[PDB]
């Protein structure tokens, strides 16, 4: 098996794609990136034993947290517009914009290169303005992807 | 070097190939552990040309029918060259201090004439009777 | 690849020496040296010679425990690069150049260098110190930090 | 526009030189200099001459990482401007002038300057130092910080 | 155990002396000394001799309380090791070697030594201090911390 | 050395093998604990060649039929070489300082002349009547 | 030692076994509390060989038919050796300073001439009439 290894954060190339095209949506200047596959766990306990009898998993989603410092006008207009459209104003419709996300990251030694890919990431809220006096603006996204489409060593 | 520094006068130095000059310069650069690597070729060449000219004018002829240059003319011209190269940079270092730490050299304490002011000067000075006036002449 | 040097001072000398002539702003490519290559009375270039850069490590390199495996130190290294010249504009151009040269390798995942990160972290101007009567060197500097995972042989 | 200078010291000199004659309180527009333009024994004005401003960078410029991209540094620069004159009233007026001059450009989008921000951050009085017995220069100063996004070679 | 020593200075001398000849980078195994073994004018090696390591404790050892019981102190000790040689390459190699030797025992559970932990915590370069004219020594150092539980005899 | 340093003049030194020169250099390198290891071989060769020439020119002949070089010509030439090598490194260290600590080497001001200015010079100076003019001659 | 340092000349020293040389070296090392342990064998051997040659050439024979070496030739040669060893190391420290801890050794100006400049020299100097010339001769 591949030896576990340290990872220098800044090595990661995060990208967003329109799932209708696989075309890139411009996004930049990340500071924090957390990607976390999760499930709800249900545990079975009965009078017969104090120990856990069974455990099962359900409600898969991938939590995505991003902090970033370069404003993307395209990304915001995509979020406003919904699937397969861009808008300069809020849209009165029920379809959230779904982004495919991919992050490609070498090991600190180059011993492996993880690609994490996540389908249909959606964000309940989008920051547009995030001003603080005497600072450059900084933005936080919290969202959820449907599943991990790829987690592999990309090297060679 | 092929022509030695004592075999050439000022006009001869100007007639040398660049290689013959560079050989002599390379010989002079042996006289310091630093090699004066931060001073350019032209300035070391000027110092050597000057040392040659100054030997042939100020340190030539006889004194009580001895030569006024008693020591080896090769090493005299080299020490006179090194003296000039040093004076093209400053005095002797009395003290040098870096980003940290220091060294000091007791390079002072001599007399006030130019040759007395530096180590190469004080070496060259022994070759030429220490500038002493031992000349004598008579009626005939 | 470009360096593979045993120590940070040699590594940054190798990076500055590897720079193409076209990436230096002046007509002549600077000479790169260890601080201790030259004696003090001869430090800095002579007239008609190219400018000199002096490289050394001014402060303690930290070794921090990366994890309780003990395979690796998170190693943080410190360097200063001093540019010496008679031309007040040349040192200013050299400061720009050194920042530019060492702004490659910014998140080198041990591809070029033996480090995860080589970065300019600050710069100094000392032109105010040069006495105006005398011809004498102007000095400016780049402060550089350098970070990587350094092996311990604890577990062989 | 007004400056486009390669380094902060020349940038602030260019700003102070760009000031109209109407924006200085005294009758004569001051002469602006780098601290190293003049030797110490003749630093400051003579009698029957305009007051002199000396500009230099007193402390280290910061180059902070802006993001994981490494495309830019958040650069913070520091400058001092000293006003020299024989009139205690003129140096006080010059301090008020320097402040109200360099408080233009307070939030440039690199419009006039190459910076996001040029700001007076403090002021000093040194009139108490001038010995009252002799004729001699009074000195006062303005401390100026300067901030902007600064490019890198990382992505080219 | 390799040391079983009374005090930290002798403990680290014993560790450096216990190293096989194969674990040193140069041809000759260095000589290990207390800083006070040699007089100052004679400090460092002569020509045609192996390089010298000087060990001492530069700063106060802490004795923190471990618990209300008072059976032991949590003791934290500090050491510096200086490598002296005429070869600028040899001191750099020795700095590497000292780290590689003392990076064994990193989490020694009092098996080899009277400590829970012996660790290089940083390293220094002092080669910039050696003046270039004279054949004086180059110096580099490793800073080492050392930690363990030290018995009080409070409860007999 | 097989040919020891008093068995050779400048033209002989230039005719020795590199091995014979290097063994003589190796003997000179015994005169300092530091061996002048960070000064290159050619600089030490130049200093020795210079000392050989300087001995044969400035420290040869007689004074009242006494030899001008009274002591062992081997150790004299070695000391004269070591003196020159030390001057190629900038002279004595009066004091040194750094993260190794500091030391001062008790020189005082010393004398004005080159052989007075360094320890190897002062050792050489005893071999040559302390540079005094003991010479005496008569009509016959 | 079995062959004593006063019983051997320069040629004899080269004929001694390594152990006989080492016994004499071991005796010399008694003259300093440090033993000069950071200086190599070759340099201590060269200092002794030099001291032997220098004794035999500069400190031999007679003045007014007194011996020019009045004191014990054993201890003279040892002190002359120790003088040489100390000069292979910059000379005496007037002060030594380390990790804050500091000392100064009361050496003072210490004259100007070779044997005056270090403690071992100053001891050896009493063995040879303080470099005075009590020499006398007459016509017959
Ligand atoms: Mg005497
Ligand atoms: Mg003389």
């Amino acid at each position: 098996a591949t030896s576990p290894e340290g990872i220098w954060s800044n090595s990661g190339a995060l990208t967003f794609e329109d799932p209708a095209d696989d075309s890139e949506i411009l996004f930049a200047g990340v500071r924090d990136v957390t990607i976390t596959p999760a499930y709800e766990h249900a545990e079975l306990y009965t009078i017969d034993s104090t120990f856990r009898d069974e455990v099962k998993r359900y409600e898969h989603n991938v939590n995505v947290e991003i902090t970033y410092a370069k404003f993307s006008l395209e990304f915001a207009q995509e979020w406003l517009g919904g699937p397969g459209a861009t808008a300069t104003a809020s849209q009165d419709d029920s379809d959230p914009m779904k982004f495919n996300l991919e992050n490609v990251t070498p090991s600190a030694s180059g011993g492996f290169e993880r690609t994490t890919a996540v389908e249909n990431v959606v964000f309940p809220e989008l920051p547009l303005d995030s001003a603080t006096y005497g600072e450059y603006e900084e933005y936080s996204l919290t969202g959820s992807g449907r599943s991990v489409t790829n987690l592999a060593d990309t090297s060679g | 070097p092929d022509p030695s520094i004592d075999e050439v006068s000022k006009s001869d130095w100007d007639a040398l190939t660049t290689q013959e000059q560079d050989d002599i310069i390379s010989q002079v650069e042996n006289l310091s552990s630093t090699g004066w690597v931060n001073t350019s070729r032209e300035r070391k060449a000027e110092a050597i040309r000057s040392a040659i000219a100054e030997r042939d004018t100020l340190y030539s002829g006889n004194m009580s029918r001895l030569p006024t240059l008693d020591g080896d003319a090769e090493y005299f011209t080299l020490y006179l060259s090194a003296h000039k190269i040093q004076l093209f940079e400053g005095g002797e270092a009395q003290s040098e201090s870096g980003e940290g730490g220091s060294v000091s050299y007791s390079t002072g304490g001599g007399g006030e004439k130019d040759l007395q002011k530096t180590r190469y000067g004080r070496m060259a000075l022994e070759y030429v009777w220490e500038d002493n006036s031992i000349a004598a002449l008579r009626t005939y | 690849a470009t360096t593979s040097a045993s120590h940070h001072v040699q590594a940054i000398i190798d990076l500055l020496e590897a720079a193409p002539d076209a990436d230096w702003t002046p007509t002549q490519t600077p000479t790169v040296k260890r601080y201790w290559d030259d004696a003090q009375s001869e430090r800095g270039p002579g007239a008609d010679m190219p400018a000199i850069l002096y490289v050394w490590s001014p402060t303690t390199s930290s070794l921090d425990r990366f994890s309780m495996d003990g395979d690796v130190f998170d190693q943080n290294d410190s360097i200063e690069v001093q540019a010496w010249s008679f031309d007040e504009t040349e040192v200013e151009q050299l400061q720009g150049d050194i920042v530019q040269i060492l702004s490659e390798y910014l998140d080198d995942n041990e591809v070029q260098t033996p480090y995860s990160d080589v970065a300019p972290t600050g710069t100094n101007d000392f032109r105010e110190q040069t006495p105006a009567r005398t011809t004498g060197h102007y000095i400016m500097s780049v402060e550089v930090e350098t970070r990587g995972l350094s092996e311990t042989a604890k577990n062989a």
